């Protein structure tokens, strides 16, 4: 297993787009951030002030592009 | 979900 950025590793301290928020790109909470295995992107789910009451773990999390295809 | 392997918090 290796970790999921390994061109930023060494700059993991620094912001980079490969393992960061794709809109805006900060780190307000990575660990609330969900990530699209169809898109494999991050989403701004965590982003918005209003926070989700719970967190889906067994049941993959799919972006509205997704579900709207 | 899907989670990255690192995250800012960081335990032994
Ligand atoms: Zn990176
Ligand atoms: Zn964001
Ligand atoms: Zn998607």
């Amino acid at each position: 297993s290796g970790p999921s950025c390994k061109h930023c590793k060494d700059d993991v301290n620094r912001l980079c787009r490969v393992c960061a928020c794709h809109l805006c790109g900060g780190r307000q909470d990575p660990d609330k951030q969900l990530m699209c295995d169809e898109c494999d992107m991050a989403f701004h789910i965590y982003c918005l002030d209003p926070p989700l009451s719970s967190v889906p773990s067994e049941d993959e999390w799919y972006c509205p592009e997704c579900r709207n295809d | 979900a899907r989670t990255k392997q690192t995250a800012r918090k960081s335990t032994g």
